[PDB]
């Protein structure tokens, strides 16, 4: 009866605030967007459609079958968009549930994403907040990583691929950003590492911070790993927008034409 | 190997190596069930796999694990085992284990604490021996304390003289003096080094006898006092003081000089009540006059021969005894059956001091089990590791026969079908010592190494028609390779045209010298012409086999190939030694002048 | 050489401690015909090991970690010298054989600020893109994004084996420990139970991630018959003038 239609209305509201209001606004004091306004900002107005806005994780292990640990979309806000017109695919990283963790729903909506783009030959552009990988879910996280590895390698050359870092992405998450066409950074908010500082400490033994080790300056002008940096994520995705106007849509495209003066 | 008869129902063996393997084996044909002790690192050994049930002792030192009594005491009290056997070493002659296992039920399988301690000890042994109206070694009975007395003895019983340390063993504080001087100055060192490692500080000054042969005899006695002298072996060869080649039968005695001494031995165990397995070891001089030397109150580590001559298990037989049960034999029973010769495997390199301990991980092993007359004796298996913490011995190879020719040739064919790869063997020197002139005549004494190699081992010295053998054999496995590297696939796109070449020209480096060979195939059968002699070499050419074999002139020769290398380099074990050639064809040959040495 | 020949030598080449560290060449002469190995850049980024051998006669080429140099940790010249290995041999129609022993990649600022990431990804992207056939095999570690990098089974790898060593996790033990039950700040029975649970191929054998749990000593034979039904695979992919591979 109602129940079904109340339980949807929750769901969507749930799904709205991610992980929290308490965490939103830990998220907005460190000076960063939710990905929901980073999409917002990054998409032509009303022109967003969401997909998998329900998903949960299906891990049952450490006591992750809670209510309390279940989220709908886990971490992940998948879609597509237009950008001046033209089709794009994105995927955004919610740092807010779980410290963006990549779980099992988080590789499977990605991957969706991505196996629907590369069908209908449009860019993807990810936004990458994620913390690394999900201990909890085990080896089921390291198969998701792998799984969209391997499109980033089967779309390399088909489809254009841009990435922008606006978090501390470690562990497993920087190789996804490596595979792709460009990478781009945000200033003081952005790190990409493998290993953090604290390992260092317990290996190689030297001091270093996590802007040393992995800040956007250290991977635009001496890693070679970044393309270019920006002040904040208005700047940023702005700037993005700019970028994403050379690209064609598809190799099966040529390069683009527009008016000019 | 009676079923019906109804000795113990669980053993526990607690050594390892293939000591333990050959007491598994004999329990099991027997239905004892069988308990193998082991440390961390043999936890995957043939006798723990071998063994019904194991229990680990400790980590990898001996004196941890299987030193470690108390251990031991535990692992028989959580198997509820009801009978012990030690094999040889470790706590095979420990008086105070054998206290041990008597204070509970279960028994030790071997002689008695008092036999133990009686031959503990070389005097007390000697002065008994004396008493047992048993021809001894000359020499002064008691304890020698300082150099002035020491010299005093080498007075009275002649300038040659040696000076040995009380007990101990293992070929260990045991050394020779000539002159006065060297008389104190020996002593003062031996009661340094007994104080270093024995502690016992108690020493013998006795006669060296020249040129001697160490003779034994099997003793087996049970608990009713019947005992049996079985037959002799001859452990002559010896390097280190320690037996590495064993021969049952005594070539250099007659039958009653073998009665007599077997007489003395068996008068010897009635004396001291032994009952068990044992060995009393003798010096028989060149004018065949026999002294006591020792009396090992254990399972002799090369007693498979006698077995073979004499068709009994001495594993069994001391079970049967332990268990309370008489002699089924007697003496008129007791007969020589054939010959037999053992060699001990060792994972040393003979080129160093005959025989230096080495260390590593067996990538590849092959016994040579299918040979006729071929027993072998091993605890290890493909990708043991051996370390350094127990005795370096690969395996014990027994070979026997209707005579001494034929054992030997057996022998010999043994030797060139044992694949080890991994670690390095002295499988050379075995070799060489059972080919040798004077080992087959039979004049060999405990110096036989040491006189016929004084400058040390250095390979076999081979002659100008194995030279041309193992020549035309390198040349043939090199063309063989090279005819093998043409056969391809048919690729149907660009057909491969095989080089039709008659005759292979190369130059063959071995030691220095440089030979020209002209190698012609026909098929499997190779025409080589080396410096003018012509050969032919003909096998069926399997190049991933370890051992190959090949018919030269008729004469049958089986290599291994140890390396190959692209630049021509070959190792090939022939006649049991290792040569390095360095194969090149005639034009790189001469191109090779123009290459500058590094 | 007999396809089915035995290797009893490799039932216990790996150590039972984590710390000590074997041999892989041992391994990799072993398993090839005539224990005959053409090894390439012998002498640099030695952790890891590339070089051409036969199975039953065929050409394959071999990428394998080194647990003597290093752990056998990845870094950036073992990166680029296997994923170029790896590169020719799929270009050329050669069958790639792994052997995975890796602990992870190795730490440390010289290795971020020389790009490690970009030079990691190269290896990742030539597994990746590879059609050859290509059989995987498990010693005793795979942690991280470097068992991923190492030709997974989720990069369309054909056959996945797991010696009975083998520890697949997303991290050490004692790491992963920390970081679930910071919380619950009792660590006594969570390093038990996790090293009970997570710390053997189980997890990975029970996903389907491994195809079997074999014994060492059939190693070649299971990699012969592999390569006799995979070389007529066949694989269909996108269109493309060429990818962007990280270089
Ligand atoms: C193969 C893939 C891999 O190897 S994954 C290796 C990842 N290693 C980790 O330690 C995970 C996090 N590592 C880190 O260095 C930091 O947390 C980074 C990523 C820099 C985040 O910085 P920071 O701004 O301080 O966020 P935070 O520490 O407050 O984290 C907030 C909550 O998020 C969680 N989180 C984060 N990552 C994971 C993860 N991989 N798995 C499970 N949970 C994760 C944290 O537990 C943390 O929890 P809480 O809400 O603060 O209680
Ligand atoms: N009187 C002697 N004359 C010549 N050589 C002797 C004499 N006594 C001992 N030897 C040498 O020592 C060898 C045997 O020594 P012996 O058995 O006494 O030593 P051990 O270390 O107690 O032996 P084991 O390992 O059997 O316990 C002989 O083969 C010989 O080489
Ligand atoms: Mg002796």
């Amino acid at each position: 009866a109602t129940s079904v239609n109340e339980r949807i209305e929750n769901k969507r509201r749930t799904a709205l605030l991610g992980g929290g209001q308490r965490r939103i606004d830990a998220q907005h004091k460190r000076g960063k967007l939710t990905a929901r306004e980073r999409i917002s900002l990054l998409l032509d107005p009303g022109s967003f459609v969401e997909s998998d806005m329900f998903v949960e994780h299906r891990c049952a292990d450490f006591g992750m079958a809670a209510d309390k640990n279940k989220f709908p979309g886990d971490s992940v806000v998948t879609g597509r968009g237009r950008i001046n017109g033209r089709l794009v695919y994105v995927f955004s990283q919610d740092f807010t549930v779980f410290g963006g963790s990549l779980s099992g729903a988080h590789a499977q909506k990605i991957c969706k994403i991505m196996d629907q783009a590369i069908t209908v030959g449009a860019p993807v552009i990810g936004l990458n907040d994620s913390g690394g990988a999900r201990i909890q879910e085990g080896v089921e996280s390291l198969a998701g990583y792998a799984d969209i590895f391997l499109r980033n390698v089967t779309a390399s050359g088909v489809i254009p691929q841009i990435s922008l870092i606006m978090g501390p992405c470690a562990g497993g998450a920087v190789y996804s950003p490596a595979l792709t066409d460009f990478t781009f950074m945000v200033k003081d908010t952005s790190y990409l590492f493998i290993t953090g500082p604290d390992v260092v400490k317990s290996v190689t033994n030297e001091d270093v911070t996590q802007e040393e080790l992995g800040g956007a300056k250290t991977h635009t002008t001496m890693s070679g790993v970044a393309h270019r940096a920006f002040e904040n994520d208005v700047d940023a995705l702005c700037n993005l927008r700019d970028f994403f106007n050379y690209l064609p849509l598809s190799s099966q495209d040529p390069a683009p034409v527009r008016e000019c003066h | 190997y009676d079923p019906n008869e109804k000795t113990f129902d669980k053993i526990l063996v607690a050594n390892r190596g293939e000591i333990a393997c050959r007491v598994i084996r004999t329990c099991k044909k027997m239905g004892i069930k069988t308990v193998a002790i082991h440390s961390d690192v043999d936890a995957s050994s043939v006798h723990v796999k071998m063994a019904d049930e194991a229990v680990c002792v400790g980590p990898a030192p001996t004196s941890k694990s299987y030193l470690n009594m108390d251990a031991i005491m535990e692992a028989i009290k959580k198997t509820r085992a009801q009978a012990v056997h030690p094999g040889y070493g470790f706590l095979s002659e420990n008086k105070e284990f054998a206290r041990c296992l008597a204070a509970e039920d279960v028994v030790f399988i071997g002689p008695d604490t008092h036999a133990i301690q009686a031959m503990g000890d070389k005097i007390e042994s000697k002065l008994l021996a004396k008493k047992a109206e048993v021809n001894t070694i000359p020499g002064f009975d008691g304890v020698v304390k300082d150099a002035e007395e020491a010299v005093r003895i080498a007075r009275e019983i002649g300038y040659p003289v040696m000076i040995k340390a009380s007990a101990g063993g293992g070929g260990k504080g045991m050394r020779i003096a000539w002159d006065d001087e060297e008389t104190r100055d020996g002593f003062r060192l031996s009661s340094q080094e007994a104080a270093s490692s024995f502690g016992d500080d108690r020493l013998l000054i006795e006669k060296f006898i020249d040129n001697p042969r160490h003779i034994e005899i099997q003793v087996l006695g049970d608990k009713h006092g019947n005992a049996l002298w079985l037959n002799e072996r001859e452990c002559s060869i010896q390097r280190r003081n320690q037996k590495v080649v064993e021969e049952a039968p005594s070539i250099f005695l007659d039958a009653e000089t073998r009665r007599a001494m077997g007489e003395q031995a068996v008068a010897l165990a009635r004396a001291v009540k032994y009952s068990s397995a044992g060995t009393v070891e003798f010096l028989v001089d060149s004018k065949k006059n026999f002294y006591f030397l020792e009396m090992n109150t254990r399972l002799q580590v090369e007693h498979p021969v006698t077995e073979c001559i004499t068709g009994l298990d001495l594993v069994q037989e001391m079970i049967r005894v332990a268990k309370g049960y008489p002699l089924r034999h007697k003496q008129a029973d007791i007969r020589i059956n054939g010959w037999a010769v053992e060699c001990r495997v060792y994972a040393e390199d003979p080129y160093k001091s005959f025989g230096l301990p080495s260390i590593g991980r067996l990538s590849q092993y092959q016994e040579p089990l299918h040979l006729p007359g071929v027993r072998v004796d091993s605890g290890i298996q493909p990708g043991s590791d051996i370390s350094i913490y127990y005795d370096p011995m690969i395996s014990k190879l027994i070979t026997y026969g209707s005579d001494r020719t034929e054992a030997l040739k057996r022998m010999a064919d043994a030797l060139d079908n044992y694949v080890i790869r991994g670690v390095t063997h002295n499988i050379a020197l075995l070799r060489e010592v059972i080919i040798n002139s004077r080992f087959v005549k039979g004049d060999i004494s405990t110096k036989f190494l040491s006189d016929v190699y004084p400058d040390g081992f250095k390979g076999h010295m081979l002659t100008k028609s194995e030279k041309n053998q193992l020549l035309a054999i390198a040349s043939s496995l090199f063309v063989a390779f090279q005819l093998r590297a043409q056969h391809f696939q048919e690729n149907s796109r660009m057909p491969v045209i095989k080089p039709d070449i008659a005759n292979w020209e190369l130059s063959v480096k071995l030691h220095d010298k440089v030979h020209t060979v002209v190698a012609s195939n026909n098929g499997s059968v190779f025409s080589v012409e080396v410096d003018g002699s012509k050969l032919n070499v003909t096998s069926t050419w399997n190049l991933a086999s370890p051992l190959l074999s090949v018919s030269v002139d008729g004469t049958q020769r089986t290599v291994q190939c140890l390396s190959r290398e692209a630049g021509g380099n070959m190792s090939i074990q022939f006649l049991g030694t290792v040569y390095k050639v360095n194969i090149l064809t005639r034009l790189a040959a001469e191109l090779n002048k123009f290459m500058l040495e590094k | 050489d007999p396809s089915d020949r035995l290797v009893p030598e490799l039932d216990t080449i790996v150590p039972l401690e984590s710390t000590k560290a074997y041999n892989m060449v041992d391994i990799i002469h072993s398993v090839v015909d005539e224990r005959e190995f053409f090894e390439i850049m012998p002498n640099y980024a030695k952790n890891i090991i590339v070089g051409f051998a036969r199975m039953n006669g065929r050409t394959v080429g071999i990428v394998g970690n080194q647990p003597k140099v290093a752990s056998g940790c990845l870094d950036i010249n073992s990166s680029v010298k296997g994923a170029r290995f790896v590169r020719f041999c799929d270009a050329f129609n050669i069958p790639l054989i792994t052997f995975v022993d890796v602990p992870g990649f190795l730490p440390g600022t010289a290795q971020e600020y020389g790009g490690i990431i970009r030079h990691g990804a190269k290896l990742l992207y030539a597994f990746a893109e590879a059609t050859v056939p290509k059989v995987t095999v498990i010693t005793r570690k795979a942690y991280g994004g470097a068992y991923d990098v190492m030709s997974s089974k989720h990069l369309c790898g054909d056959t996945n084996y797991a010696w009975p060593t083998a520890e697949i996790a997303v991290m050490g033990a004692k790491g992963a420990v920390e970081i679930i039950f910071k919380g619950h700040e009792n660590v006594e029975a969570a390093q038990a139970e996790y090293i009970e649970k997570f710390a053997n191929p189980f997890p990975a054998a029970v996903r389907g991630f491994v195809d079997d749990i074999i014994q060492p000593s059939s190693t070649r034979a299971r990699i012969c018959c592999d390569l006799d039904v995979l070389a007529s695979k066949k694989v269909q992919r996108p269109w493309r003038k060429h990818a962007n591979i990280p270089l």
